[PDB]
């Protein structure tokens, strides 16, 4: 997809950027990124959660 | 032109007619005010984007 300029911040995102600016947005997307890949074990799948949360301990 | 005489205005004149003026003459128009909104709110961005005083 191609983004056009000058686009009305809307929606939760659009909103959070208007207020904070979209670089803090980055940083705050980023630093949720830690906190879900550290601390949740997660796939499409039970299988794949599974596997990803392994340990022959 | 002649050397100014020593510096005397006065000291703490009434803010109102100050502001009487200062009031009108700040107008801008509107693609100014766009230019300087976009600027500014660029220039916050990147503030909101190290360290110093005020965050400790």
């Amino acid at each position: 997809r191609v983004i056009q300029p000058g686009e009305t911040p809307d929606g939760t995102i659009g909103r959070l950027v208007k207020r904070l600016g979209a670089p803090a947005v980055r940083t705050a997307t980023r630093q949720a990124m830690r906190l879900m890949g550290n601390h949740f074990v997660l796939g499409e799948t039970i299988e794949q959660a599974l596997e990803r949360g392994k340990p022959g301990q | 032109p002649n050397i100014p005489p020593p510096f005397t205005a006065p000291y703490a004149p009434d803010d109102a007619e100050i502001a009487a003026r200062l009031l009108p003459a700040s107008h801008l128009s509107p693609p100014q005010e766009a230019r300087i909104h976009r600027t500014a709110t660029r220039l916050i961005e990147a503030i909101r984007k190290l360290g110093g005083v005020e965050d400790m």
